[PDB]
């Protein structure tokens, strides 16, 4: 039956608790993980479950619960994964709560320092948020619009950390850092973003070219109350990786 | 006098300098 | 300040003393440093700094052992940069060599008197019990001088894995994996591994996970030793030179493809270690084609990487004694190098080329200077042209081939024109 | 909304009443900011057109834009006003250009500087394209030379050439050795551009040994190098070399960070935040201190380089360990550079980033050094141990804790609050 489920999420929430109680709440330093073995076990039977039942929403929940623990526990690139099977398994269903996921799973990769596997995820959540929630059935509704705000200004900044080279510079990069730029339009070109949050975007995308550094230095403080703190980060590595460049290693 | 660099759009070249 | 004693399982490697495992070491630990700045989760480090990494590995016979010393030595079940605490922590041949056995500043053997005796009292004569077995499982890293370990033993009512891996000597998969590299290098005559493996390392970026993928790459890597995204390529260029070590122009070809199409951090790793791979597998008649040709590309986006790399191979030929490939590579490529479209981009080329191929200390040494400026013309870009062209035309170059440059110069005279006041 | 529709009905008013003015000088004398604020709404814009439509009203609208461009700097503000400055009538071409130049192109919004770069140059090719009659008389000799004189003398003839040169087509209408290095090397090290360090570090490195302690101890040197210079020689010390590059980075960093010590108040008292300046005649010290912004961009550009060298310290020789005499500078130092960005906090805004993390990294490392350590841990510096308890809880709280929240939710009093502050 299906109360199997049930049993199966109460005892991964026990052995998650005990997990939390000694990562968490005592800060053993004896702790090898085996609480966590058994809740990644209960849950992965649960999912099955699940899905055998044909209740993929269902086994979604038990991944984004195992995802979180994960990030709480200090297993970033881990959660990530699962957060991604959150995603793969709410899309064809509830489009809004896979691109959710999708961001926890790019917070994730933010943590694990996996840039450009963040810079695929906001990619891959920019394209279904127009795809699903900016049509006139054109402008996006409320939800989906704060979603492509996050992945614009986010994108922005891992593509001046990253820099792609040609070819991996996707069509998808090329247009949108086309869009920082100006040359003949001013007697709107702010599209979903704030427009003091769009000219400074503008200004950091232009003196990061120009290797402004004293620019970039004045654009991170104005820039930081306008930001989530994720994205201060990012500003804060594209301004360390001007000044002092990784791959050098002296 | 910048532009971008055929060969890499993230590197600067020089017309009017 | 600290984390946990680790003593791994795995002993030195003995191909590394060797002349090509010397020089295995300085390009690897190059391949090292970058894969865990960019990987490594850090536990031990609290500032941003990218290159100091540690491991907690104290020599014994005291003082920890250096990063650059513990090469592929490090348990691979674990993570890298993790520093918690997992079964294997001590080796069972560091217990036998540090207590003598052979089959801090605190009183350590009282506390592991105490416990043997109290534990013992508890569970010889379940939830304590467990627990109890717990304790005793992580304390026996500390139990030292005694027979009172078999204690241990005589106290009688993953699974196996970490225990196999003691009576030898993704948590399933970590330590069946590491099962797997000890037996077939300690235990070889009592291939289906390193086929699967292969495989493991061969799936998509979300069905291999990037902690597995490390890990047995690794695995496989200290097999080929002892003669028994930007990250994944990293690692899968540390496989590839520990085999160069132990068709030679493919192997090369992908090293200027990496720098073709990678980021540009791991380009400019690949860009620091393409001079000595070079000089360790190729003469040098051969390798001045290619470095010049991928300097000159149009598929070519880092110049200002490549611009060290032709700097290392013509600073060699300058040093070894081939001096003659230092101008007539020179005399050979100045017709491309001067027909290059974009001005700027062209005549910063020529003051690299020529910096890199000069005679003198000084013009060797001011390369960085050139590189700061790459892309610009203004007054100080041209006159450092005009300057490190006239140090070539002096010390270098024969009336005909003076000539020929003299030609190549007023073929695009029609920058390159104030040249003609000061080579006469 | 009164004030805002108001003004949008008499704009609507004046538009069907332009067959006389004096309503419109007043709006744009009194208004200008309104004007341009309201600019998108549609009669706003309507009178914007026909203020382009009239000589003298664009003449009014650029001297009011002049009264008030110190309020109309803001991004979004600067954008309105430009857009209100394209289509400006043709006879007030030499008076907004003038503008132009003068009171804009110095903005640090790169973007606001290039739309005005643009316009600027539109503007010279309709002074190209009328008569010299009536071009001539909007903008004459020594006008035009007064722009070109302040383009020449601040940077912006180097960085907006197509301006400049538009400017010059309407008015016209031998390799010495060390002493040589050394002077190039000077025109890059010596000048506070952080554009390219680690180039600037490899340049340095090859001045001879015996001259860099006086090339780098001279005031103009670039103390943003420091930083470089310890981590590039820590890769020759790490090769088993002597650096001469970390020997005087490491003396240089050593007598800065002693040296701003001593503009420090003799007698230290603890920083709290919640009301300063009790003993007025410390506090005034430090405001004269840490207000300068020459001392105060001084710290975290050495606490860059202190941090640099602290997290070395360890497996460096032990010929290059801290000198026993600097332990107690160092710590003051670092007590002084969180006092100075807590200082900031309270001032202006949140300091800059890589300030914030370099004050923070020689907090976290002079408390892992065990010298260090015991200085900070000593009866003599326990007001000290409570500033850095008093800082650190501050920069935490004005940055995690919003107005209306706490740190946590489901003997003088100063020591006692430093208890309570490291507790939670």
């Amino acid at each position: 039956g299906p109360g199997e489920a049930l049993a199966l999420t109460e005892a991964a929430r026990l052995f998650l608790r005990q997990e939390r109680d000694a990562r968490q709440r005592l800060v053993c330093p004896a702790a090898y993980g085996e609480p966590l073995q058994a809740a990644a076990s209960a849950l992965g039977a649960a999912v099955r479950l699940h899905l055998e039942l044909g209740q993929p929403a269902a086994a979604a929940a038990l991944c984004l619960e195992l995802a979180a623990a994960l990030r709480d526990l200090g297993q970033p690139a881990a959660a990530a994964g699962h957060f991604q099977r959150a995603a793969q398994l709410q899309l064809p269903q509830l489009p809004l709560a896979a691109l959710q996921a999708l961001g926890e799973a790019a917070s994730c990769q933010l943590l694990a320092r996996d840039y450009t596997g963040a810079l695929a995820v906001f990619t891959r959540m920019q394209r279904l948020a127009r795809e699903h929630g900016s049509h006139p059935v054109p402008a996006a509704l409320g939800a989906f619009s704060d979603v492509l705000v996050r992945c614009e200004v986010s994108r922005v900044l891992l593509l001046l950390l990253l820099q792609p080279p040609p070819a991996k510079l996707l069509p998808e990069h090329a247009q949108t850092l086309e869009k920082y730029s100006w040359e003949a339009f001013d007697s709107e070109s702010s599209g979903q973003l704030p427009e003091e949050l769009f000219l400074l975007l503008q200004s950091l995308v232009m003196a990061t070219h120009e290797k402004d550094t004293e620019a970039i230095k004045s654009l991170q403080v104005e820039m930081w109350p306008l930001l989530t703190a994720e994205q201060n980060h990012l500003l804060h590595l594209v301004l360390q990786e001007t000044i002092s460049p990784s791959g050098q290693g002296v | 006098x910048t532009r971008h660099w055929q060969n890499n759009w993230w590197i600067l070249y020089h017309e009017f300098c | 300040v600290s984390c946990l004693e680790q003593q791994p399982r795995n002993k030195p490697l003995k191909a590394l003393d060797t002349r090509f495992g010397r020089k295995l070491s300085i390009i690897r630990g190059i391949v090292e440093q970058e894969i865990q700045a960019m990987v490594s989760k850090r536990e031990n480090i609290a500032t941003h700094h990218l290159y100091q990494a540690w491991d907690p590995v104290p020599s014994l016979s005291g003082a920890l052992i250096s990063h650059e010393k513990l090469l592929l030595q490090i348990n691979p079940e674990r993570e890298l940069g993790s520093m918690s605490y997992k079964l294997g922590q001590v080796s069972i041949h560091s217990v036998w060599l540090g207590n003598s056995i052979t089959p801090a500043g605190v009183d350590i053997h009282s506390c592991s008197q105490f416990l043997l005796e109290l534990y013992s009292r508890w569970i010889l004569p379940a939830i304590l019990i467990s627990e109890v077995v717990r304790s005793l499982l992580v304390v026996s890293d500390l139990f030292t001088e005694r027979n009172q370990f078999e204690l241990m033993y005589v106290t009688l009512t993953v699974g196996a894995l970490h225990g196999i891996l003691y009576v030898l000597e993704q948590q399933h998969v970590l330590v069946m994996c590491a099962t797997a590299f000890y037996l077939i290098e300690n235990y070889p005559l009592d291939a289906s591994i390193i086929q699967m493996c292969g495989v493991m390392l061969s799936g998509s970026e979300e069905s291999t996970p990037s902690i597995i993928y490390h890990c047995a790459l690794r695995g496989l890597e200290r097999l080929l030793l002892s003669e028994q995204s930007p990250h994944r390529a990293m690692a899968a260029l540390g496989l590839m030179l520990t085999c160069m070590y132990t068709v030679a122009m493919e192997r090369v070809s992908v090293l200027f493809d990496r720098i073709r199409k990678g980021f540009p951090c791991e380009a400019r790793v690949v860009a620091r270690i393409l001079p000595q791979f070079l000089d360790d597998f190729f003469p040098p008649q051969d390798i001045m084609n290619k470095v010049i040709g991928e300097f000159l590309s149009n598929q070519q986006p880092y110049p200002q990487f490549m611009a060290t790399v032709v700097y290392k191979v013509f600073q060699t030929l300058h040093s070894t004694g081939q001096s003659s490939m230092v101008r007539d590579w020179v005399m050979l490529s100045l017709s491309n190098f001067t027909q290059r479209a974009p001005v700027a981009m062209a005549t910063w080329s020529l003051s690299c080329f020529f910096v890199s191929a000069s005679t003198s200390p000084w013009v060797a040494a001011i390369l960085p200077h050139v590189i700061s400026r790459m892309g610009k013309l203004e007054q100080v870009d041209v006159n450092l042209f005009c300057l490190v062209a006239t140090d070539f035309y002096r010390h270098q170059i024969e009336e005909l081939d003076r000539r020929a440059f003299q030609s190549v110069l007023e073929v695009v005279a029609a920058p390159y024109h104030r040249l003609l006041t000061c080579l006469r | 909304i009164v004030r805002r529709g108001a003004l949008i009905l008499f704009c609507d008013y004046v538009c069907q009443n332009l067959h006389d003015s004096e309503h419109l000088t007043w709006l744009i004398v009194n208004h200008i900011q309104d004007l341009i604020s309201l600019s998108h709404e549609p009669p706003v814009q309507d009178f914007i057109s026909a203020v382009h439509r009239n000589s003298a009203a664009s003449g009014l609208f650029i001297q009011a834009i002049q009264s008030r461009c110190e309020n109309l700097s803001t991004p979004t503000m600067l954008k309105k006003t430009l857009q209100c400055l394209e289509g400006i009538h043709l006879s007030q071409s030499g008076a907004v250009l003038t503008l132009y130049v003068d009171r804009l192109l110095c903005t640090p919004f790169r973007v606001l500087a290039r739309m005005v770069d643009i316009l600027a140059c539109r503007r010279v090719e309709m002074l190209l394209a009328a008569n010299l009659q009536s071009s001539m008389a909007q903008l004459p000799m020594e006008e035009l030379n007064r722009i070109q004189e302040y383009l020449q003398s601040s940077g912006l003839a180097q960085r907006h050439q197509r301006l400049y040169s538009l400017l010059d087509r309407f008015r016209l209408s031998v390799s010495p050795d060390k002493d040589w290095y050394v002077h190039l090397v000077k025109s890059q090290c010596w000048t506070r551009s952080d554009s390219a360090l680690l180039e600037g570090a490899e340049l340095v490195n090859r001045i001879p040994a015996e001259d860099m302690n006086a090339f780098m101890m001279n005031s103009e040197f670039n103390l943003s190098l420091l930083a470089p210079c310890l981590s590039l020689g820590m890769s020759e010390i790490s090769g088993g070399q002597k650096s001469a590059l970390f020997e005087a980075a490491r003396e240089v960093t050593l007598a800065r960070v002693s040296g701003t010590v001593q503009q420090l108040p003799a007698v230290h008292h603890v920083f709290q935040p919640e009301l300063p300046a009790e003993p007025a005649a410390y506090w005034s010290k430090l405001n004269d201190l840490f207000g300068d912004a020459a001392l105060y961009q001084s710290l975290p550009t050495l606490a860059r380089a202190l941090a640099q060298y602290l997290v070395v310290v360890s497996k460096l020789p032990s010929h290059l360990h801290l000198p026993p005499e600097k332990e107690k500078d160092i710590v003051k130092f670092v007590v002084a550079t969180l006092e100075a960005l807590s200082w900031h906090l309270i001032h202006e805004q949140i300091p800059l980033s890589l300030d914030l993390q370099a004050g923070l990294d020689c907090c976290c490392l002079a408390l892992q050094l065990p010298g260090l350590w015991s200085v900070v841990s000593s009866t003599e510096f326990v007001t000290h141990a409570c500033s850095l308890i008093h800082c650190v809880h501050f920069i935490l709280e004005a940055v995690a804790v919003q107005p209306g929240e706490q740190l946590l939710s489901p003997n003088p009093k100063y020591i006692t609050a430093a208890c309570e502050m490291v507790a939670e």
